[PDB]
């Protein structure tokens, strides 16, 4: 079979995606698969089956490639594709609705307030200001539907919030204000029915931002995560429940942080994770005894 | 094409 | 040389026959409004070809998976064709009753107590914790597939020993099923059109619940619009429905189903992002009470598209 490896696209994470797709391609060609890079910014994707491919590997990040739109197109084109279906992809991109779903399911999530742009440009009511104040300081402000820490700022003073919302609202119509979690920070990869070894992330700097993710050499990673056996077990159980509640499939990565109470809190699910080498999914597969090439082969194998 | 509303 | 509109109807879901009827009425209604609309059935026509066929915009009159669950919306977004109703995420969520319920509960909105089961769990055999949770709902219960419509796959369980039969039926239609506390009713439905909440409708089936026969075939189902609620009860219902619609991220138009229970409280059942549009359907009924003919309604739904 001929494989298309979708890379680049038109989101804020285009540059990361170009690097993931480059790495996925090579690992796939090293595995004996007939794979070829296709960039949706360059190539009309609606033409894939007419171009001669019969399976797709999605190495796109962000809205378009990760939010169910592509998965819907591909489902109707017929073509099997890597990762989560339409619902779980769309839901996993929307951090507000992920949070609501997990809270509904009794899962641990950081206290938060959500705001729309219409609510912001009008001005905040006393009800909303009271809710925001009960979060304490500091808080994090993030767009609901971004990735790679885009549009995020940490606010440490109450009068600095309205400015941080202005930045976030340049990226989304819906914004989250969340309680600042102490850390430490972890990420857990999923592959089929297998939860892979957790990774602890220690950024130099305020949080795990875009620079810390892709540009800097100062970020420290620990695989395995160095947790006590009971804590590692609790982390894995929590991630499994989070994954299944969202309805995710195939592979992915869920972000989790400890807070000051010594408990884990779910941040988000990523359904088309980074695949450079700076990247965390390949690192966990390696620890489990898989080469990068073996990982991408397996991800392709679990499709519809 | 032959349309339900011819012209437009 | 104005816009050519495709009315998608029929398709391959369990609700194909209802959708043929919805599309038939929508087609005539749009033409009555001066819109150059044509029927396209995805069962017979490759919808990946709509743009190449010369269509500019799409009225979705499909019901069920394949038309209402975000898959089609996804395709149309990449094709760059504007379409009616909710986008990819809200369509996918509204189709999934299990995840609609979780989201609504996360938002502090009222939902019937329930237990969810996967097909794997049912086949493994129900645990003692599961039988306990199910028993706590009391009897009767209602059993539904997570992702159907038109009461397909649903039934009422009146004896413990027949729960298995209701589950087997629902599992013929989905890989995830819900068992819900029985709500006393009465039953209502509330249509949404753009930023307007339309008059609620009280629904009174002649039989056990509002099943496929009561919805589409019986002349004994009774409807009341207006619903006969006291002014503040009506306001409360409309406020609940708006919050449920906004929580799911829905847009354009739709219809949310709500029931009272013995405690005097309203409980959300589900949202429908591509509701019935037969002549006798409930969205047209609510729009009629609000002063709109059927043609004025479909023209408005189309105007709301992207
Ligand atoms: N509530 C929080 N408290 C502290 N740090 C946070 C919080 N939420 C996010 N972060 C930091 O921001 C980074 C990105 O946030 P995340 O929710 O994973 O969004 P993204 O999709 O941008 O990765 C996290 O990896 C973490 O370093
Ligand atoms: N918990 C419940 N208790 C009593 N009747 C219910 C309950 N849930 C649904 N019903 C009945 O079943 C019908 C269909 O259920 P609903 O959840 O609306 O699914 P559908 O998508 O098939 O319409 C309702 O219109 C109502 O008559
Ligand atoms: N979405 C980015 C791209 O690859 N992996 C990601 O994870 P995130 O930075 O969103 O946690
Ligand atoms: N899905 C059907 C067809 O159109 N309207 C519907 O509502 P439901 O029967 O799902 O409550
Ligand atoms: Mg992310
Ligand atoms: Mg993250
Ligand atoms: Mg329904
Ligand atoms: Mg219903």
């Amino acid at each position: 079979d001929k494989i298309a490896v979708l890379l680049g696209g038109t989101s804020a994470e285009r540059e990361v995606s170009l690097n993931s797709g480059a790495a996925v391609l090579a690992g796939l060609r090293e595995g004996g698969i007939d794979a070829y890079p296709v960039d949706p910014k360059e190539v009309d994707v609606t033409q894939l089956k007419s171009m001669g491919f019969q399976k797709v590997f999605i190495a796109l990040h962000g809205r378009g490639g990760e939010d169910g739109t592509l998965q819907g197109m591909l489902e109707l084109m017929g073509l099997p594709y890597t990762g989560s279906g339409v619902m779980a992809s769309a839901l996993s991109m929307d951090k507000l609705r992920s949070k609501l779903l997990w809270q509904g399911a009794g899962l641990p999530v950081a206290p938060w307030v959500a705001l729309t742009r219409a609510e912001f440009e009008k001005g905040l009511s006393d009800k909303q200001l009271a809710e925001i104040s009960a979060l304490g300081l500091p808080v994090i402000v993030k767009p609901s539907r971004e990735g790679s820490s885009v549009g995020m700022s940490k606010v440490v003073a109450e009068n600095a919030l309205q400015d941080a919302l202005r930045l976030a609202f340049q990226h989304d119509e819906e914004v989250l204000i969340e309680k600042w979690l102490s850390g430490p920070e972890f990420t857990v990869a999923i592959l089929g029915e297998e939860i892979l070894p957790s990774i602890r992330i220690q950024p130099s700097g305020t949080f795990y931002d875009y620079e810390a993710k892709y540009l800097s050499d100062e970020t420290q990673y620990f695989c395995p995560a160095g947790l006590e056996a009971s804590q590692e077990a609790n982390l894995q159980a929590l991630v499994l429940k989070a994954w299944t509640t969202l309805g995710c499939k195939g592979w992915g990565r869920i972000d989790v942080m400890l807070d000051s109470d010594g408990q884990f809190y779910l941040l988000e699910a990523n359904t088309s994770p980074g695949m450079t080498s700076h990247s965390l999914v390949p690192m966990a597969a390696r620890q489990a005894g898989m080469s990068f090439s073996q990982l991408v082969v397996r991800i392709l194998e679990l499709a519809d | 094409e032959n349309l339900y509303f011819q012209g437009a």
